């Protein structure tokens, strides 16, 4: 449970999933 | 939100697809 080296994985996967559509990354 | 929702447990692409734009 470290956000930050989550964080990095989870802003991957967002740009997979998302593609095209994009998306706002608020560490929030 | 989803660093609470996502880093305790595993999202599927499904949930994650909520983020979206
Ligand atoms: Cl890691
Ligand atoms: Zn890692």
């Amino acid at each position: 449970v470290n956000q930050h080296l989550c964080g990095s994985h989870l802003v991957e996967a967002l740009y997979l999933v998302c593609g095209e559509r994009g998306f706002f990354y608020t560490p929030k | 939100g989803i660093v609470e929702q996502c880093c305790t447990s595993i999202c599927s692409l499904y949930q994650l697809e909520n983020y979206c734009n």
